[PDB]
Parts: structure tokens; C-alpha cells; sequence
């Protein structure tokens, strides 16, 4: 209902990222960006797909789409977006869950 | 992202302040560029973020108080 | 099927917390006292519940669900039936999963 | 649609384990054995069952379930075929979803 | 908790630990005499008594002792 | 089992090591002579024998030994 998550480690560091979150940075994008994210990476039918293959669902050419994945990318590093960002990355707190509030209440 | 970003005074922002519609050429790209500067000016990071935008060439954006084309010119 | 599961963190100490066995705990509680827990901290619909809210549900007043909240609490830290408390906070032992007993036939 | 994993501590040590590569494990054996597996350990309806049970579905005795078992689990550990099993046990890193590939091209 | 591993209430009902709303009078005292009798057979009643009396818990016999009696130790 | 990361059965079909239900005499020998070929040009043939001979693995051909020959040697 909310649990989707996926255990993920880059070199010696280990995350937990929920699919919530995952959607809420997607939702900072244009639909175009977040397309191009989604198509890219495979993140809704599991196939990652060629630049040829997104460039001719968005009508533009391999380059365009280089372009616009290079620039989607440089906004989601950006510190004007770095706080959507963070919370992702942080899934493994549980901050925010009905759970975590019940252990503050059994634990004071 | 866990240093510098932090403190960074764009948080938050439309990212539309930082970034160019895809095609805005003249005086609305110019002036987009001088209403980013204006506050990456004000940032107490902007030297960390002029950093990381010129060592990894972020190739969009305004970071550190320099527009793409301006950081484009300096990695030359 | 059973795999609903979160990861939270207090402190510096982590806990996987299923969603089963969270049930169990709560099934062992009054029907009145599991569902406070469940409208407090928001446990089925995700939105924490205000005591007068609650007290709306239940018709009685702010203090006595208070009461209610307060013993609740009590009761589920006394060791008389803290076990299945305890389970609960280990639950990233997987601790009786078909996993568990695959595994401890491989490694024998 | 992928997530169902559990986490299961054996001694000192954790693993995060994936329904997705444990169905690629038993998709390497036979169909009698696999079966054998499922039933032994409650794979698919969470009731391990007993010899007997399952000598009764294949229609052999106790003692040849018993050399099914035992023959399976050897398969499973031999170095020819262990890699599946090395891959499910490292669950945890991540290897190969879509959040990986995304944030391999986040932080470059 | 880990002293609550050897509480000899474990295995037992909490209704010998805690009084149902509204009961008072005789009910009330026998209820709270049956559970001290086995706080006073329980290996950790320190242990137990300890932490209610730390937290104050607000509601139960935890260490032998009621509520009312940890409340008069807590003033 | 870090050793089995350089096995040269890795790759090979695990048919090669383990016996069919039923296969005896000539047709079984002559599999385990062939599983035997790839052990004996294996990097860690010593190891793969160590630990099938340590935990008395109870099938297959493992560190260019039938589960037979193993036996005897455990016995
Ligand atoms: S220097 Fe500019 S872009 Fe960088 S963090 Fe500060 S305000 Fe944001
Ligand atoms: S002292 Fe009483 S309440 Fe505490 S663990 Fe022992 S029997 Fe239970
Ligand atoms: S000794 Fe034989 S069975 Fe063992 S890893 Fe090498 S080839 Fe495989
Ligand atoms: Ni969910
Ligand atoms: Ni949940
Ligand atoms: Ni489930
Ligand atoms: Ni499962
Ligand atoms: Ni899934
Ligand atoms: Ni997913
Ligand atoms: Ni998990």
C-alpha cells in the first residue's frame, strides 16, 4: 500500500529506497523528463530502452533525447532539488511511517 | 549532497529559476541568468557549488553563480 | 502474501517491522485499546488521529482516551506480554520464513 | 511487482532474499525436485510438509523424498550451479533493478 | 528489556496485572494481592520494580508494587 | 565458498556432475570419467575435495572424486 521498497548498495554504502518517494522526486520533473527518467532506466516495464527507441515516442532525434537525459540529470543534482533528492536516499530511516510513530510512543 | 547542499539557498526553488526552457534564446535566457546569479550571489556555498559544477562539468544550469555557457568557456 | 515490511530507525538501532506480526500484537489487545493504536498513530488509513477525533469515534471524552492511549502503552511493555512485542522488534531475523528453513537446510 | 523479499539472519550474518532469484534457483532444478523443495520447505503455501505427505504426491516412499532432498541440496551447493545461489544470496546489493541503473547515472 | 526475559508473569494472563475500568472495592485488592504474589516469586522483581519506578509507568503492578504504591515512592 | 568463484565447471552443465536417477554401470562410469577430465585441469580441485570430504557431500563428482570413492575414504 506504501511498501514497495528496494535494498540497493553502491560501493560500501547501503540504501533503502522507496517506490513512494521514487514517484515524489519524478513528480518535481516536466512530463517529458520524467518520461524520458522512466523510459530510460526501465522504471515501469523493467526494459531499459535505446535512445533511438525513446527518441521515437517523444518524435525527436537520438541526440535530443542525450540531451534531454543529460539535463534531467543535472537538475536532480542540483541543489535547488537536493532536498527531494535526500529523502529518497534516506528510505532506510523509516522517518515519516505509521510504525516509527508507534515505537516513539511504546519507547518515550 | 550530505555537505554543502545543505546550506545551499536555491533549496526549494522552481528549478526553472536555475534552468532554461529547452529553445529560450536573447533576452529571456539573459535575464532567467541574471535572476539566478542575483541569488547564487547571496549563497553561502556558492564557491563549493562552483566546484563541483566546474570539476564534473555539469553541462546544465546555473551553478556556483556561472551560467552553462560561462563554465563551458572556463573547462575549454 | 506476507513480505509487508518496514525498515525503521531509533536512534542508532534499526528494525525490519512486518506488518503480520504487528498485527499479532495488536490482536492481542482489547478491540477498544487496538483500535486507539491503530486511529492514534494511523495505522490504516496512514492519517494520525487527534484525541477528540477519536474520542468522537468511541463516544467518550479527550481524557479518556488518554487513559486509553496510557494504559495501552503500559500494558504492551509488561513483561506479562512483552513477548510478542519483542518478536515484533525482531523481525529482521526472519524468524520463521520459509527462507529461513531453506537456508538452514543448504548450510546445514 | 518484483519487491517480495524477506530478510533473514543466519548466525551473525544477514541476507536480503528476492522471490524474483529465489524462482530462478528452483527454475534450475527438476520439476520433481523443485517440487520436492516447495513442499519440504512451504515455498508456495507457508505448511512445510512431511516425507510421508510428500512421498504421497510423487508416489515413492519416505526414504526416496529423503535422497530427492538430499541429492537437491547437494546440486544446489556443487560450484557448477552455485553461482544462482551465490546471486540470490546477495540480494541486498541490488544488483540489477531499475533504482540501481538510475542511481548509477545520478552519481555518475 | 532484557530482564523482562525471565519475568515469571510472562506465560500468565495481563489481566492479573491490570485492573479492568471502573473496578474497585474488594475486586480491586484481590486482583492487586494475586499479582504481588508472584512478583514476590519472580526472579527480576528488582529489575522490574527498577523500571517502573525510572519511567513511572502509569498504569499496572510491575515490581511487586501498584501504582498508587510507586506514585507515594515517586513523590 | 570463495574457492568455487574459479571452479571450471562454473559455466559447464551441471549434468556433467550429477548422476540421472537410474544410471548405473557402464553409462555412469563413463560420465564420471568425463566429470573426473574437467577436475584434473580445475585450479581448485584440493579445495572442491576438502570440503565435499569435510562435510561428506552425499552426491555428485566433487574435487575429481565419485561419491564413492569419497566414502571409502571417510570410512
Ligand atoms: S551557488 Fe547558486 S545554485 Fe549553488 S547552492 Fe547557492 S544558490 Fe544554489
Ligand atoms: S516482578 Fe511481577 S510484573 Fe515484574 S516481571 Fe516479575 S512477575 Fe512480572
Ligand atoms: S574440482 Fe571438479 S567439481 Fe570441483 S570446482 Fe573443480 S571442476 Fe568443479
Ligand atoms: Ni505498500
Ligand atoms: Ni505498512
Ligand atoms: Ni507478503
Ligand atoms: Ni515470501
Ligand atoms: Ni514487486
Ligand atoms: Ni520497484
Ligand atoms: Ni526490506
Amino acid at each position: 500500500a506504501h511498501h514497495h521498497h528496494h535494498h540497493v548498495a553502491v560501493d560500501a554504502v547501503s540504501f533503502t529506497l522507496l517506490q513512494d518517494q521514487l514517484q515524489s522526486v519524478l513528480d518535481t520533473l516536466s512530463e517529458r523528463e520524467a518520461g524520458v527518467v522512466r523510459l530510460r532506466f526501465g522504471l515501469t516495464d523493467g526494459q531499459p530502452r535505446t535512445l533511438d527507441e525513446i527518441g521515437q515516442v517523444y518524435g525527436v532525434t537520438r541526440e535530443r533525447i542525450r540531451q534531454i537525459e543529460s539535463k534531467t540529470m543535472s537538475k536532480l543534482r542540483h541543489p535547488s532539488r537536493s532536498q527531494v533528492l535526500r529523502d529518497y536516499l534516506d528510505g532506510s530511516s523509516g522517518s515519516g511511517t505509521p510504525e516509527e510513530r508507534l515505537l516513539r510512543a511504546i519507547f518515550g | 549532497i550530505w555537505n554543502w547542499q545543505l546550506q545551499g539557498l536555491c533549496r526549494g526553488m522552481d528549478s526553472s529559476m536555475f534552468f532554461h526552457p529547452d529553445g529560450e534564446r536573447g533576452r529571456a535566457r539573459t535575464q532567467r541568468e541574471q535572476r539566478a546569479k542575483e541569488m547564487c550571489r547571496r549563497c553561502p556555498v556558492i564557491e563549493a557549488c562552483r566546484s563541483h559544477a566546474l570539476e564534473v562539468g555539469e553541462p546544465y544550469g546555473v551553478w556556483g553563480g556561472l551560467s552553462e555557457s560561462e563554465r563551458d568557456l572556463l573547462l575549454k
